[PDB]
C-alpha cells in the first residue's frame, strides 16, 4: 500500500 | 531537574468510566490539542453498517452466560472470558479468534459473563511524555494477563481514503484481505488508544470484537494485556510489518528491547545479510 | 401484593424497574423484547457523520447563553439541576438539541440530561382499568427527565401497515417509533386526560431531523405513587375510538364513551 | 389522516 498500516 | 506536571485532569473530557490524566516530566510540550477526542468510533462518510436487529444472531440464555449452551460464546468456539472478565490463559495470542459479545437481541442481561469491551476503560491509564517516542501511554496499577485495557477508537475509512491520506501515523487496517476492507484512522478523531507505541516486546494484543452489530466489514479493534502488567509500564503492541515497511524510511524504532526488530542497528545488520 | 419481576428493562437502564400486581391474575408482560435505544429493522441510514454536528466551542459547563447548541432552541431548557425551566413551553414544546461529541465541552456539562438516561425511581405495575401502567416510587419535582419512548423505527408507510397501533409514535413523510415489538419501560405509559407528563423531541449523538428521540419531562410536581400519563393526542383518538374508550376516569375525560356521545349530540 | 392510531408530541 502506499501508506502505512496498523494491523493484527 | 525538570518537574514532572500534570497538563490535563482527563484527555477524555468525561467521555470514559475513569479520568485519563496527562502528565509531562521530559520537555516543555503542552497537553496534545491537534485531534479530538471522541470515546467511540465516528463515521465522516457514509459506512451503512448492517444496524437490524433481526440480522444479530444472538443466545437464548436465562443464566449469566457461563454455559457451553451460549449461542454467543459458540461464534468464537467457546467464550474466552473467565469470571473476572479476562482472557482465559488457553486464548490463542497469536492469532485471535473473533470474540462475539451478547447484544440487545440475547436473552441475557447486560452484566451478563459476555460483556466485557461493551462495558469500557476499567484500568488506570496515563498519557505521559516518554524519552524518545513522543506521547506515550502507562499504567497507574498493576494489570494482570488477559485484561481488557481500551479499544483503538478512530474516524472509520476506506482502504482506498487510507490509501491517500497525508498523516500515516495512526491509521489501523481492520481486514488485512483485498477488496472491499476498511480502516480506523486515529489522525484526526482518536481515544487514548492513538498514544500507544510500538514495542518489539509487546505487553497488549489487539482483538477483532462484535457487539452492538455484527457486520464483519467493521471489527472493533480491543486491546488486552498479553501478560501481567507492572504498575508504571509503558503499554505497547506490536504494530506489523505493514507498518514499518513504510515508516522505516522516515524513523527507526526506539523501543530499547534486546528484541528489537525495527531499530537502525536491526535494519543496517538484515541488509548486510 | 406481589413483586414479580425484579427489572423489566434487564439492567439495561441506570436502575432497575421492577413490575408489581396487585390487581389481579395477569403475568408480567414478556410479549415484546426490551431494549434501552431505538432498534432498525430495515435500511434507514439515520445521518451519523461527525462533521454534520452543529457543535459548541465552550469551555465552561454550556451554563451561558453563548452556548451555540443552546440557541439551537432559542436557549438551553436545562436548569442547573437538569430540569426543564418553569417557562418552558409545554403545549407546543421546542426541539432540544443536547451536546454532542463533537462539542467541545465535558461530558456532565448541563446541556446533557436526556443522554444520561432515567434517574427517578419507576414501577410498572397493574392499574384497574387500562392494563399495565408505570408509577412513580418517588416524588418528582417539575420538569424532571422520567424516560425516552423507545423501540424500533420504521416508515410511515410501514406504520400504516402494522396490525397492531396501540405502541406508534409519530416523529414529527414522517417516521414512526413502534414499541408493539422492541420498546421501553415507556410502551406501558397510558394515556390520561389530567396528564402529569410531556413528550419532547431531542437530538443527541446525530442531527437527523428524520429521528428526534422522545423524550418524557414531568409537567408539574408528582407524588410518590402516582401514576405517570401523558395526553396521546388526537392522531391517535380519532383512529382508536371506535374500539374503546377512555378509562382514565378523569373529570376532564374528553374521550370517554360519555363525552364522545355527548357530542355526538351535537345536534 | 392515516390508517393507523398514532401518538404525537
Ligand atoms: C499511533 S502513534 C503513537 C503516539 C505518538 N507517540 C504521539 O506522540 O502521538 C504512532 C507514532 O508514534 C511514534 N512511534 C510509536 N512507536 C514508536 C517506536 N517504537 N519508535 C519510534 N517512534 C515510535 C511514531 O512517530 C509513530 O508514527
Ligand atoms: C402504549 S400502550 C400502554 C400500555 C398498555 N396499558 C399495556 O398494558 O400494555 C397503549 C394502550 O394501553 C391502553 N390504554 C392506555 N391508556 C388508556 C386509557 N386512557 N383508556 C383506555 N385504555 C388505555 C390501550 O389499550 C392503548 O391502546
Ligand atoms: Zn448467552
Ligand atoms: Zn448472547
Ligand atoms: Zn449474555
Ligand atoms: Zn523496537
Ligand atoms: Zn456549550
Ligand atoms: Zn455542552
Ligand atoms: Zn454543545
Ligand atoms: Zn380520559
Amino acid at each position: 500500500k502506499q501508506t502505512a498500516r496498523l494491523s493484527t | 531537574i525538570r518537574t514532572e506536571k500534570i497538563i490535563c485532569r482527563d484527555v477524555a473530557r468525561g467521555y470514559e468510566n475513569v479520568p485519563i490524566p496527562c502528565v509531562n516530566g521530559v520537555d516543555g510540550e503542552p497537553c496534545p490539542e491537534d485531534y479530538k477526542y471522541i470515546s467511540e468510533n465516528c463515521e465522516t462518510s457514509t459506512m451503512n453498517i448492517d444496524r437490524n436487529i433481526t440480522h444479530l444472531q444472538h443466545c437464548t440464555c436465562v443464566d449469566d452466560c457461563s454455559s457451553s449452551n451460549c449461542l454467543c460464546g459458540q461464534l468464537s468456539i467457546r467464550c474466552w472470558y473467565d469470571k473476572d472478565g479476562r482472557l482465559l490463559q488457553e486464548f490463542n495470542k497469536i492469532e485471535p479468534p473473533l470474540i462475539f459479545e451478547c447484544n440487545q437481541a440475547c436473552s441475557c442481561w447486560r452484566n451478563c459473563k459476555n460483556r466485557v469491551v461493551q462495558s469500557g476503560i476499567k484500568v488506570r491509564l496515563q498519557l505521559y511524555r516518554t524519552a524518545k517516542m513522543g506521547w506515550g501511554v502507562r499504567a497507574l496499577q498493576t494489570i494482570p494477563q488477559g485484561t481488557f485495557i481500551c479499544e483503538y477508537v478512530g474516524e472509520l475509512i476506506s482502504d482506498a481514503e487510507a490509501d491517500v491520506r497525508e498523516d500515516d501515523s495512526y491509521l489501523f487496517d481492520l481486514d488485512n484481505k483485498d477488496g472491499e476492507v476498511y480502516c480506523i484512522d486515529a489522525r484526526y478523531y482518536g481515544n487514548i488508544s492513538r498514544f500507544i507505541n510500538h514495542l518489539c516486546d509487546p505487553n497488549i494484543i489487539p482483538v477483532r470484537v462484535f457487539m452492538l452489530h455484527q457486520d464483519l466489514r467493521f471489527p472493533r479493534i480491543a486491546f488486552f494485556s498479553s501478560r501481567d502488567i507492572r504498575t508504571g509500564e509503558e503499554l505497547g503492541f506490536d504494530y506489523g510489518d505493514r507498518f514499518w515497511d513504510i515508516k522505516s524510511k522516515y524513523f527507526t524504532c526506539q523501543c530499547g528491547s534486546e528484541k528489537c526488530k525495527h531499530s537502525a542497528e536491526a535494519i543496517a545488520l538484515e541488509q548486510s545479510r
